[PDB]
């Protein structure tokens, strides 16, 4: 019962994010006696037999091609075992073992993604999707292999002079791992998969960076570096556990997104509503940069932001945390963003099981921020904060959260969560709600995007305008806060990326923006006068048999989007849904 | 648009009024319907009623160019197909429309005070641009006066139109102005009756919808501009422009009315739960009182009698008034006997006849301190608790303060029994400051001790009025007003440091100004009134001066900011004294040679409304 309470919901279903334990899948045994092994024994076989697939999985029917592939790659695996050789199967490689299949019926790549697909869950082949700049080109062979590998790597505890805190040469590396591979016939690929796994990740053209090798917290003044001033945010963050090479995954991250940002400020990258993310918001020129094993500080022009793991105990709950303080100067406070989006980001990719409750809703990690008002007023202890989730919950509703110590003293969400209030760009740019006669009408819509929010008409200082405007809510309870509070962050992140990458273009074919708001959460573009380039081409094709918009006129739409096109490849910037509905007429 | 819904107006024309959009902005679109539904006589009709309405068209095109004034409706462009021409349209709707608004939930002054007076003046204002245009109006009514912005810190709130929503001369449009008027003041129209040729009738013959009086209107001048304006003789009545100047002086701003009582003793103000204006007349038995509450005008109290002993002043302490006698007694009343207080519910013995009072409010205990300025300069500390006197009290000597710290020369004319005068809480109530001949004497509200002596003034001079304020910037800073000197005195109450000096009597205070460092007895000054950040100066001739200060690299400049004064007043003699209200009211007390006391109430301005007063004068002057 003790480990359903851990894994099932209270109303005796099961609780969210965990797996389907029920008193089916719960057995004991002993190995001298062996009580209890019959009993697994059957309850295996019979969960077993019972796997649906479709039918049954248990001996589903699959094609002659597929297991005769499954042999080749057997015998492939084992013949490298024997020549000592190196375990990746290229796509190349993988197609000429189904090339040289015989009685093969796989003729278009399809079949053999199925294919695949099989050798993946029969544990024949491993597989690390990583679609990005052709990584997903590769296919593993031997667990065991792969485990001695990243051993390898991991068990290198070079020096101070080699591992030149925590970046070891691309040479030095190379040579280091000969042994198991690693010539100049196979170093690309190596590379490559040190990337995917983040092992060893590419630093300048010299080096790679190494996280578990992260130095010591260096005796460097990292308090010396803080101003006294009123501009400082800071967050706190509590976690159940710590995961195994949380921090050095973490640090490494923001450490190569820096060096790639400065890198740009002297390539993946997206437009419209679309799912990618991008730091685009993050605009900061670095001045130092300090790392350890446990934290960073970096100081900017402007101002600075630190890193550091800390003994967080909220209301006496001590277990793992850390701490992040920023201070920015001209109010632009993008880096705690971005090291929002990092967090987000990192526990996605490697920690996922942490975006999750306890099985009483309790979440796993939760976020604080340390009053201004209360801190005032002491100025430890445990002063107070405010809950990340009522922070976010009330900054899209009102400009006010009340202080619990202090009731009658308020206390700004701008100077708590500036983030969630736009502090970063000019003032010119916001848009006034008094000025904006919005209407949320269903006649009023004047398209949707892929974020899942509505553009509808409206009027700004008298203009026709297109405001973009984010609907969140979807209809006392915890989970219902925290799901709530996760929306409205993941569209205020969506906000501050759309604002970023529409006030960074000026082009005389794309659509410009008028400003942003808060309250509601929206923001105004340029209204079409012609409605859509479909509309009108329609309205025109319907009379003619080709060139429906006149011979001039055809050129110079087509000219005015190849332009629309250069222009954004000269930013790198992708369109990824180029299409007529989106062309608008003027 | 011509639809029903889109009608802004109709003129005389026969003309018609849309709104309309042009360049996305919001339009009155005048638009003329000539049509009036092969036949010769048709033809003719048509081509006639289109000259007509053409040189209509052209008439009212020249007159519209030819204008340009902050209130006058403007003019966008004209077209001519349709024979229609735009001009702003209103956001507002007519003056009437949110006049009558707001005239359902008021008395008087629907508007309110500020605002009323800068429609009447901006209604003055463009009459006078029109008569200096030799252009005369003839239909001046609140339909066709549009609003545009409803509050008292704009510039521009209302403009006259050519639409509304025999012999004809400038006096002509001044009678329309006092109709305007009487519907700004009461809100309500000039109901006479329902056939006009009646209301003429008796509009000529003097009759007229009289509203109340100035103490129920409250804004005397505006009424006095009023009567005067529709008087029956035209040749009586103002011009627009002498309007225009009139509206200028401060004292149609801030005086309301007067209210007299007749003969009476003395003058004494209150914090206003009872007692808010009061005078003291008869004695012994016959011995009584008359309280005016200021708010409206009224004396709810006439010679209530309250036998006993005379006066100097009258302490109200949460619940009890502390009647300082001239039998070196305080009787202490308490409101549950409503008006007729003649039994007090305690009697408090002095060895010396108290001069004024002083309530301190010690907020630690929850707790009154009354501190009683006695008539040999001592100071009397009662205690009180809920409202309950105590007589286990504490008598605070001068000279024994004098002895231990502040070491003047027993022979010096600052040993005098001088009677206490000015008595004023400073550091939130943690001190208390009060006048001893020409110096002051702080009391630490603790220890209730003699804790520090200043010098405002030098022997044999006498202080008689201390009050204390604080700039914007949180520095409180404290006043000292002299009778011999006929002079203040500015200190800061953080360091006890003389740093400014104003002097008084000055036969002609032309923007009169003083720095501050980081007919004789006309000019005498009476008291000191802290009214929000300025301080009101009220003098023996009539006349009170306010004045404010003006930042300068850190140092400050003290300087008027309106001189005040009601003619009207002078028949009652001279002001004897004066008393701050309420946060928005402000009194000030003459006698005359029968001893016949009367008040004058003035708005309790501070700098905001006379910024937002002479900042619209000289915006609107610039425009």
């Amino acid at each position: 019962a003790y480990v359903l309470a851990l894994c099932r919901s209270p109303s005796g279903s099961r609780a969210t994010g965990f797996p389907d334990i029920t008193f089916k899948h719960l057995h004991e045994i002993s190995c001298k006696s062996l009580e209890g092994q019959e009993g697994l024994r059957q309850l295996i076989f019979h969960v077993t037999c019972s796997m649906k697939d479709c039918q049954r999985l248990a001996g589903r029917l699959i094609p002659r091609s597929y297991l005769s592939l499954q042999e080749a790659v057997l015998a492939e695996q084992q013949r490298r075992s024997r020549d000592d050789d190196v375990q990746y199967l290229t796509d190349r490689q993988l197609e000429q073992l189904v090339e040289q299949t015989p009685d093969n019926d796989i003729k278009d790549y399809e079949d053999l993604q199925s294919a695949i697909s099989f050798l993946i869950e029969t544990g024949t082949l491993l597989h690390f999707p990583d679609t990005s700049h052709g990584l997903r080109n590769l296919y593993f062979l031997d667990p065991i292999w792969l485990s001695e590998c990243l051993q390898r790597i991991f068990n290198i505890k070079g020096s101070r002079s080699v591992a030149k805190n925590g970046v070891i040469r691309a040479e030095d590396l190379r040579m280091l791992l000969v042994g198991t591979g690693f010539t100049q016939q196979t170093e690309e690929q190596y590379f490559q998969f040190l990337a995917k796994f983040e092992i060893a990740l590419p630093v300048a053209n010299d080096s790679y960076l190494l996280p578990h090798l992260l130095p010591s917290k260096p005796g460097l003044d990292t308090h010396g570096m803080r101003h006294p001033t009123a501009n400082t945010i800071q967050r706190v963050f509590k976690m159940s556990f710590v995961p195994v090479g949380f921090w050095q995954r973490f640090i490494a991250r923001m450490l190569i997104s820096l060096a790639e940002m400065d890198l740009q400020l002297f390539t993946i990258y997206s437009f419209t509503g679309n799912q990618r993310n991008r730091c685009s918001t993050f605009r900061v020129k670095r001045n130092q940069t300090i790392y350890w094993q446990e934290g960073l500080l970096v100081t900017f022009d402007g101002g600075y932001l630190s890193v550091e793991s800390s003994d967080v105990n909220w209301k006496k709950k001590k277990s793992g945390g850390m701490k992040i303080v920023c201070q920015s100067e001209v109010r632009d406070f993008s880096a705690m963003a971005f090291i929002t989006d990092h967090v987000n980001s990192l526990i996605d990719q490697w920690f996922p099981a942490l975006t999750a409750t306890e099985s009483d809703g309790t979440p796993l990690m939760e976020q604080y921020v340390p009053c201004p008002v209360c801190e005032t007023a002491w100025a430890s202890e445990d002063v107070q904060y405010f809950d990340m989730e009522d922070c976010v919950l009330t900054a899209i509703e009102r400009d006010f959260i009340s202080c619990p110590r202090h009731p009658d003293l308020p206390v700004p969400l701008q100077e708590l969560v500036p983030e969630l209030f736009m502090t970063d760009f000019p003032a010119r740019l916001f848009l006034e709600n008094s000025k904006l006669e919005h209407s949320e009408d269903e006649g009023s819509v004047l398209g949707q995007g892929g974020s899942g929010t509505v553009i509808y008409r409206a009027r700004y200082q008298g203009q026709p305008v297109a405001v973009k405007r984010f609907h969140i809510k979807k209809f006392a309870d915890t989970m219902l806060r925290h799901l709530r509070a996760t929306d409205a962050m993941k569209n205020f992140s969506e906000f501050r990326q759309e604002a970023s990458m529409l006030h960074a273009l000026q082009h005389p074919c794309i659509v410009a923006l008028i400003g942003i708001s808060i309250h509601p959460l929206c923001f105004a573009l340029e209204l079409a006068p012609l409605s859509s380039l479909n509309t009108v081409l329609s309205e025109n094709a319907r009379d003619s048999s080709f060139i429906p918009l006149g011979h001039m006129l055809t050129q110079k739409i087509a000219y005015q989007i190849a332009s629309g096109l250069a222009y954004l490849h000269k930013k790198n910037i992708i369109f990824c849904d180029l299409k007529s509905d989106n062309i608008l007429v003027w | 648009s011509e639809d029903e819904g889109s009608v802004l107006g109709q003129g005389g024309s026969g003309t018609v009024i849309y709104r309309a959009r042009y360049q996305g902005q919001p339009v009155a679109v005048k638009r003329f319907h000539i049509k009036k539904f092969a036949d010769t006589m048709l033809r003719h009709l048509r081509a006639t009623d289109a000259m007509k309405n053409f040189s209509e068209f052209r008439q009212e095109a020249s007159m519209l160019h030819a204008l340009q004034h902050p209130c006058i409706v403007a003019l966008i462009g004209i077209s001519i197909h349709p024979l229609c021409f735009a001009l702003e349209l209103a956001p507002l709707s007519s003056l009437n429309t949110v006049l009558s608004e707001n005239a359902r939930d008021s008395s008087f002054i629907p508007l309110g005070h500020m605002l009323t007076q800068k429609i009447a003046y901006q209604i003055a204002s463009g009459l006078a641009y029109l008569h200096k245009k030799n252009i005369i109006f003839c239909d001046l009514k609140s339909d066709n006066i549009l609003v545009w912005s409803l509050d008292v810190k704009e510039h521009i709130n209302i403009k006259l139109s050519d639409y509304g929503i025999i012999v004809y001369d400038e006096k002509v449009d001044m009678f329309s102005y006092g109709m305007v008027l009487y519907e700004l003041l009461s809100g309500q129209r000039p109901a006479l009756g329902h056939h006009q040729l009646q209301i003429a009738k008796k509009l000529s013959k003097g009759i007229r919808p009289v509203l109340g009086q100035p103490e129920e209107v409250q804004f005397r001048r505006l009424q006095a501009l009023m009567m005067e304006c529709w008087d029956t003789k035209p040749e009586k009545r103002p011009l627009a422009l002498s309007v225009v100047s009139q509206m200028k002086d401060p004292t149609f701003a801030t005086f309301m009315y007067e209210l007299c009582c007749g003969k009476q003793t003395a003058f004494f103000s209150s914090q206003g739960q009872e007692y808010t204006v009061v005078f003291w007349d008869g004695k012994e038995e016959s011995r009584n009182y008359t309280v005016v509450n200021t708010e409206k005008g009224l004396m709810e109290v006439q010679r209530m009698c309250c036998p006993g002993m005379k006066v100097s002043c009258q302490l109200q302490v949460q619940r009890s008034l502390w009647t300082a006698t001239e039998d070196q007694k305080i009787y202490i009343y308490t409101l549950k006997g409503m008006c007729p207080l003649n039994t007090p519910q305690q009697a408090l013995d002095t060895p010396a006849v108290v001069t004024c009072f002083l309530a301190v409010p010690v907020i630690k205990k929850n707790s009154y301190l009354v501190l009683a300025g006695l008539a040999d300069g001592l100071v009397a500390v009662f205690p009180v608790v809920r409202g309950t006197p105590k007589d286990s009290c504490s008598y605070l000597c001068s000279h024994t303060a004098n002895r231990s710290k502040f070491s003047i020369a027993d022979e010096d004319a600052r040993q005098n029994p001088y009677p206490v005068k000015a008595m004023e809480v400073v550091n939130s109530g943690s001190e208390v400051w009060y006048s001893n001949g020409p110096g002051l004497l702080v009391i630490d509200c603790a220890s209730l001790e003699i804790c520090r002596r200043l010098e405002p003034y030098m022997a044999p001079s006498m202080v008689t009025s201390v009050v204390c304020s604080s700039e914007g910037r949180g520095e409180e800073v404290v006043w000292c007003l002299d009778d011999k000197a006929n002079s203040l005195v500015m200190y800061h109450s953080t360091t006890y440091q003389l740093c400014a000096r104003y002097f008084c009597g000055v036969p002609s205070p032309l923007r009169d100004m003083f720095p501050v460092r980081p007919f004789s007895q006309h000019l005498q000054a009476v008291k000191i009134l802290a009214v929000r950040d300025l301080i009101w100066v009220p003098r023996r001739g009539g006349d009170v001066i306010v004045i404010g200060l003006e930042k300068d690299s850190g140092a400050q400049r003290g300087r008027v900011i309106a001189v005040l004064k009601a003619r009207e007043l002078t028949p009652h003699g001279v002001l004897v004294d004066a008393a701050v209200v309420a946060k928005d009211t402000v009194v000030c007390t003459f006698e005359n040679e029968n001893t016949e006391w009367c008040l004058a109430v003035w708005r309790g301005w501070g700098a905001r409304e006379f910024d937002i007063f002479y900042q619209s004068y000289e915006e609107l002057g610039r425009l």
